[PDB]
């Protein structure tokens, strides 16, 4: 996608679709009050944040792009998890098995293998950096 | 025997400000200090082996985030050879496009883009931002606290700021348990006032991203990087899980940005002997580098330390405009007191007013300072008609816009119904009539009745612990005699599962009108080009009130 | 020298409350940014938390000077989950195990206007909650002009009392003079 | 039910100040009104015969003025064929050498350059202004009045003015009889405080240009052009008898400049349907007509008018640009009061006081405004700390240094001792010792004994009427135990026989040297180029009161 | 026009005898303004003007004057007809200025330049004044008044009346002397 | 002259004399106490204001060359006659006869050429704009 298809709210609302398949038409406050869409239905899914990385791209901004891929494979991640993962990240609360645990994880459940790369990386350089567990 | 002059301006407010010499060893110096490293890069197979005259086997996890994800190396040599003065040159030139501009400095070392900005005053440093502003159109953010965090007082003064012409609002809690109703108040006020307007709470980082995954807010800012390594620590992070982080924001489909500022080093204690500008550079390849749209800097709550030394106001101008010509969206900070003296905030806001910026304050106080919780802002409530004044003085956008009494008072009394209505259907403890007339009438907490704060703290706690989310509200509108505000709380949802927010400089305005970088692309060529105050905005920023019509 | 070391803080019991100082509090500073004496600030801590019949525990810290960690060693250590932590210049915070080490109970985050009467009252909150009790939190002290007044004033007394930082080494309980 | 916010709102000072909605057909309206003319020029057999739609035959005095004397008729064709944004571009572009545009700006006609600025927002303005300033180095000039003409307090407060950085200084009378005596105060006490300050006496024109012949001023600055014919004839003169007295200054080897400024046409009742900003400029080419190498503009006494209308502070720094930018050396106001708020008045300020201009300010009131005899100024001597704390905050000249009380103390005893021993020399009412004390520690004229100001206005005019010359000072002083500041005073006469310092933007600095835009040429080319704030001075600008040693 | 007190009874003639003091109005003063710019009636400064100088043994003579709404000229037209030379000047929105035969015109005696701040007992003492210079005394000068917020509160105001008083202006008119309703 | 030889008080000091032909070392204070000196010889001279003039036109500024060579003229004219001159030209003091005759004196006594054409362009102008005696 260019420049000139977005915003897709404006011009192309009809890419957009939730993880559950849902439409932006599908969420009106009568579907809400019966609970014919729910919290469930209204995330945004990896296809448009792979079709905002395209416009990212196009706009000059390929490591905005990188973001949004990576936030697409998070997409299949649940929020207790992504939280798990977060925390796991900060200083001193890892072992690096937890740390290669949590990368082998994201790969061969969530085939989220930048993310996947991203943590082992972090891994690798706590160990040099001595923010592991125990290090403080 | 004393002189009167001296005795006089002894009395003087500026006199009671924080002033320090300055103090190379710990950082207390502004920028252009003798610690700070020249600028270098070394690539060999691809791979970085010298940042900034630090070999790799030296690089600390911010060296290392910035050397493989914050530089173009394609072009980091050839743009490291370039002469920092004639880069300078082109970044205030109206006829060195911004498209031009961009393909250098993000090639260029955190070193470098400092150097090159260093050559510069003020005057050529607003020059380069008018231009270098990723948004084509200024915008402006406020806060919306309290410090009793009386939610019936931060729907009011949400909604009063919004229909001033804020696009962004911030909350924040003084007790933290409260923090789900600040953000809901803050939410339902602000889409009263003006629906789209985009709200945050800034809490600690576990706290403020379960917030939003919960659909209490629209985006986050206060996501906080440092410039270095034992600072970073000391706030709970590292470049790794603070870009985790971002990507953890875009995959629930929520705006973020990053926050840093100069002087959060000295602050924490551990500047490495580094100048306040060259650790800043630092924060903004850190955001470059996460892939993070924008950033929130300017010292930011810092100011106090750059302000205390020479040159700490341009400073503070010179790393909004790092931020900017990175091709980063930039909240440009204006949002935090740092000085007693009218004049003195009014200088260190004109560098960022008066040539725009994404968001000329992070944090323009939408209530007196005494309810600031981020412990008072550079401008606040009132100071809405002088801040009025000076757009019409200047011919300057501003963000805001004069407004009628009757006005503010009918929407802070719609805003108060309508949280009344949520508080209702939700079964949270009540929100009383009385409570709504106060809240229509207030300027601040000071003329709000008591709340139990300890039952509120109990209900808002169910709401992060029972998991409860935004469609209980939009139900509860929906449910009270608030349709309308029900559908545009459901608008203001919808824009989460659509990416479009998510872009550079993106607020949404009008008819629920994404307006980002990407469709209001900066165009500046000079006199005549870009941005211009004009037509209805401009009649809108003319029409202060006490102006008399003299035929 | 009010305050002595008597050996590494243990694992409390349920009744008491750790008072977790960071490492130049009483030492190479002895009073909090506007001069209230240190000893003057944990009598009335102490005070609060044993008018509401809990014991009172003091330790230092020393793997970090920033009072969140500070605080989080201490509620780790706390046989009730509460701790306060509380730097030299003043700055203090009431916190509970199992909170992200940056988030907390309450949280008093301008030390000049804390008065020996909000510290008392600090102390009595905590025990409090040690309880289990839900006690009205202390009232929000805010000062627009602390920051202009304060914060350079403030990074140096931390960059001072950051000199005291020993990676590594486990609190250790301390004696109050009497 | 009135809001609380909206009443404290109303509580705050600038709302005191007067606002107006526009009246095009009196004039009120700052710039760019539909009346005003479009620009043109015909030139026939060598002379103007169109100027700006007007024909020959409809010149008033000003047209036939500009149009004889005020156009650089040799680059007419070209600049008037080229576009407008084009010409506003190269004002600020930064590789667009001033000596490139001046023979282009100079060929404009009023109409055109009011074109080529009012594309301009005010980052753009002062981009420009930067560069188009004659002097390479700014200066400062302030007020030293007080509302009992008391010479002993004039001769202290000139002193300490003299010693914080003024490089000229002006005075004027409640009471006009006793101008002699304010004159003489302020020129002994200037060269007290720093030998070389220029000093002027502000009164009716042929009153100052008498004076001046006496030697008791060494400069005028308010020698006044209007912009339409019947407010030049209530202000008693035609741009003939201006040029004229310009002349007959020169001729007596006296420096001088004009005063213009926008909205006193307004304020004098004839704007003739124009912009503030048009009738402006043409005051600006009648300063250039005459061969008048300098001028104070940026509205000067009539800022109530531009400030009251949409732009008028931006109006105010177009005039300023507009005269830089025709090679006229600008004494750019910030000189007034307009507003009773602090915010407003310093971003007026700071319009000029960014890029620098010849006097940043054409009067600080060097004494507390409520003694300020131009009806108070946009600064006055309360603010010296804050001026001070921006130079420092923005690394900005703006002209001015901390100085010491114990110095100020000491300067100001010896000014009013030498004053003592010149009335005793020449006989005119005693200088008690008490007045003496109390001018060294006065803030203001509160803080001074009466005087018999019978008595006084008696020996001042006497000093007119019996011609008593700058001689008689120099006599009295050596005579009376000043032989160091009879020197001073005899220097300063000395500089009238060489005329040196009638050149544009000349002042005279250190050990009586003259330094104007002819030997200090403004030669800005972008950044790190042109005057920059370093070394010795910016330490001076640094060690500002107060700072702390950090460690 | 409401509030009518001043009858126009001919031409001014230049008076022979030194103990008087022409009150000279400008050609808007109490017609299309009654009050100056901070409400004043005309009437009342106009009697307090009067009061002075009759109270120092001086004969108080008054006139309108039309080919200038400039109060010095005003005042200069005033001062060439006073048989003691000495004239007070007075614009509608309260401006005053003592002036005298033989000074240049924008030069003065005694000067008002900040009409906001004049009291009814400041009108009288600069009548007073006058009177005191027709005798050839040298009075104290009237205290200076100087309001540095006068020009913020009231110069855009000052402004507007001008431009109204201006509309009075009649080229070639002679002053005319003026009958007083008081 | 050029720009190179400003200022004359240090590139050319030697270039200036008074009206009397006093030099600028002549005004010591002890000449001055002792009456060696006095007001009468502390005027600049036509011919340094000529020079000056000249410097003008080598900084590109004609106009104020103009105004240096009209001042040149008038340091002829003693103070109290500059002064009548000027006020002759304010408006509505004199006769469109009486700025000629003005003029001729200019020229007759002083050779003030310039300044004599100034006066009578103003002349003529004044009649045309009606700014002479009895046009108020
Ligand atoms: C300056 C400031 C910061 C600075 C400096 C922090 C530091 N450790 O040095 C910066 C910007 C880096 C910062 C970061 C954070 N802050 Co903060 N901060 C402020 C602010 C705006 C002003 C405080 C001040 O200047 N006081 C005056 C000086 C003279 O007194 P002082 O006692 O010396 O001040 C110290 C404390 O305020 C302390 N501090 C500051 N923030 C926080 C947060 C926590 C949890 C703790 C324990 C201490 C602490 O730092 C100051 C200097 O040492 C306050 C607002 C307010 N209402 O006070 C928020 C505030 C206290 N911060 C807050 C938060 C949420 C945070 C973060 C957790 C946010 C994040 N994204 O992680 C981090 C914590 C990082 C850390 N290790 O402390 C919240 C607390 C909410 C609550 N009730 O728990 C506040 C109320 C508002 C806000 N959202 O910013 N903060
Ligand atoms: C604004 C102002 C002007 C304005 C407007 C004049 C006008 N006629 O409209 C401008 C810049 C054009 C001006 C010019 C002159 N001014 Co003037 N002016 C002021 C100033 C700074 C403020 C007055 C003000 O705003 N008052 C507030 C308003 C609300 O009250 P107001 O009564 O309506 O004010 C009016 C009078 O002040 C009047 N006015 C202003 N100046 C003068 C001078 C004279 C002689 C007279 C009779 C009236 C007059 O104009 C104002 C607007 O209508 C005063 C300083 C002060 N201490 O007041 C000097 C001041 C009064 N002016 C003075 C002088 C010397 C002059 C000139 C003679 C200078 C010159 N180069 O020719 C001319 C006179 C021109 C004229 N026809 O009046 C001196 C008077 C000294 C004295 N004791 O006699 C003062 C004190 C200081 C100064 N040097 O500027 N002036
Ligand atoms: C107010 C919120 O903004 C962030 N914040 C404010 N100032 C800075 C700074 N200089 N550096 C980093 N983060 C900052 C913090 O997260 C804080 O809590
Ligand atoms: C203060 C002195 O400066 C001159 N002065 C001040 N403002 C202006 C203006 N806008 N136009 C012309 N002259 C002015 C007058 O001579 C006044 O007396
Ligand atoms: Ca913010
Ligand atoms: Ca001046
Ligand atoms: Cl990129
Ligand atoms: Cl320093
Ligand atoms: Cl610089
Ligand atoms: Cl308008
Ligand atoms: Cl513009
Ligand atoms: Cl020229
Ligand atoms: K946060
Ligand atoms: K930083
Ligand atoms: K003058
Ligand atoms: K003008």
């Amino acid at each position: 996608a260019r420049v000139s298809d977005y915003p897709l709210a404006n011009k192309h609302p009809e890419w957009v679709k939730t993880a559950t398949n849902k439409t932006l038409d599908d969420f009106t406050l009568e579907n809400v009050l019966s609970n014919k869409v729910t919290a469930q239905d209204m995330r945004i899914t990896p296809e448009t944040l792979r079709l905002q990385a395209s416009i990212a791209k196009d706009a000059g901004r390929d490591r905005l792009a990188m973001n949004f891929e990576r936030a697409a494979e998070l997409t299949a991640v649940p929020d207790d998890r992504i939280l798990e993962i977060y925390n796991a990240l900060r200083p001193y609360r890892s072992t690096k098995e937890e740390l290669l645990a949590i990368a082998d994880d994201l790969e061969s459940r969530y085939q989220a293998k930048i993310c996947a790369a991203f943590v082992r990386e972090a891994a690798t350089l706590y160990v040099e950096r001595k923010k592991l567990k125990g290090d403080d | 025997m004393r002189s009167k002059r001296f005795e006089a301006l002894a009395k003087r407010p500026v006199n009671q400000d924080g002033f320090v010499k300055e103090w190379i060893e710990e950082g207390f110096i502004a920028m252009e200090s003798p610690n700070d490293p020249k600028p270098s890069i070394k690539i060999v197979n691809g791979a970085v082996t010298e940042l900034d005259g630090k070999p790799v086997s030296d690089f600390d996890l911010i060296d290392h985030f910035i050397a493989r994800y914050g530089i173009n190396l394609n072009r980091a040599e050839e743009v490291m050879a370039m002469d920092s003065v004639k880069l300078a040159n082109m970044l205030c030139d109206p006829n060195v496009k911004r498209s031009e501009i961009v393909p250098l400095t993000t090639a260029m070392t955190p070193a470098k883009i400092v150097e090159v900005v260093s050559h510069m005053n003020v005057v050529e440093m607003m020059m380069a931002m008018q231009k270098m502003r990723a948004r084509r159109t200024p915008s402006q953010q406020a806060h919306v606290t309290n410090v009793k965090d009386n939610p019936v007082q931060i729907a009011a003064d949400a909604a009063e700021g919004a229909w001033r012409g804020f696009d962004e609002q911030e909350t924040t809690v003084a007790v933290a348990r409260y923090a789900p109703f600040n953000a809901i108040a803050l939410l339902v006020g602000s889409q009263v006032g003006r629906p789209g307007v985009l709200t945050q709470c800034s809490l600690e980082e576990a706290t403020e991203l379960k917030l939003g995954m919960l659909g209490h807010t629209c985006y986050a800012e206060t996501i906080s990087v440092y410039g270095t390594e034992p600072v970073f620590t000391d706030g709970d992070d590292t470049p790794w899980s603070k870009g985790f982080l971002a990507s953890s924001y875009a995959s629930r489909g929520l705006k973020m940005r990053f926050t840093s500022g100069s002087g959060s080093e000295v602050q924490m204690g551990y500047a490495e002997g580094k100048s306040m500008l060259y650790l800043e550079a630092r924060c903004i390849y850190i955001t470059k580098a996460a892939g993070v749209q924008g950033l929130q800097n300017g010292s930011v709550s810092c100011i106090g330390v750059p302000s205390a030394v020479p040159s700490g106001i341009r400073a503070v101008l010179a790393e909004n405009l790092i931020c900017s010509s990175l091709d980063l969206e930039c909240a440009s900070s204006n949002d935090q007191t740092f000085t007693h003296s009218d004049m003195r905030r009014t200088a260190r806001l004109l560098m960022q007013f008066l040539p725009g910026t994404d968001f000329i304050s992070s944090g323009y106080s939408a209530v007196p300072n005494y309810d600031n919780m981020f412990a008072g802002s550079n401008e606040d409530a009132e100071d809405f008609d002088d801040y009025n004044v000076i757009q019409r003085d200047l011919k300057v956008d501003g963000g805001l816009r004069p407004v009628r009494e009757e006005d503010v008072i009918a929407i802070r009394n719609k805003a108060a119904r309508a949280l009344q209505a949520v508080f209702a259907g939700m079964g949270l403890p009540p929100i009383t009539d009385e409570e709504v007339e106060a809240a229509t009438y207030a300027h601040g907490s000071k003329d709000m009745p008591e709340r139990n704060i300890v039952e509120d703290i109990k209900f808002a706690q169910e709401i992060i612990n029972k998991n409860r989310n935004g469609l209980e509200v939009v139900k509860a509108l929906a449910q009270g005699g608030f349709t309308d505000v029900a559908q545009d709380m459901l608008n203001i949802q919808k824009a989460k599962l659509t990416g479009d927010y998510l872009h550079t400089s993106a607020i949404i305005v009008g008819d629920g009108q994404v307006l980002s970088a990407v469709n209001d692309v900066n165009d500046y060529a000079g006199p005549a080009t870009g941005y211009r105050l004009q037509g209805e905005r401009w009649e809108e920023i003319k029409n202060i009130p006490g102006a008399l019509d003299p035929n | 020298g009010f305050l002595t070391e008597v050996g590494e803080a243990r694992q409390g019991q349920q009744d008491e409350v750790i008072i977790a100082v960071g490492p130049a509090f009483g030492l190479a500073q002895t009073v909090n940014i506007v001069g209230i004496p240190h000893k003057s600030i944990l009598r009335e801590v102490i005070a609060g938390i044993e008018e509401e019949g809990i014991k009172a525990r003091v330790i230092r810290c020393f793997k970090s000077s920033d009072v969140a960690f500070v605080a989080v060693e201490g509620n780790r250590l706390s046989g009730s989950g509460i701790s306060i932590g509380i730097q030299s210049k003043g700055t203090t915070v009431i916190h509970q195990q199992g909170l992200p080490p940056l988030s907390n109970l309450e949280l008093f985050p301008q030390a000049p206007l804390l008065t020996l009467e909000t510290y008392r009252q600090i102390g009595k909150n905590a025990a409090r909650y040690a309880k289990r009790e839900s006690p009205q939190p202390v009232p929000t002290l805010n000062d627009q002009m602390a920051r202009p007044k304060y914060q350079a004033k403030s990074a140096i007394l931390h960059i001072k009392e950051t000199k005291y930082v020993v990676t590594g080494k486990n609190p250790q309980e301390l004696r109050v003079a009497l």
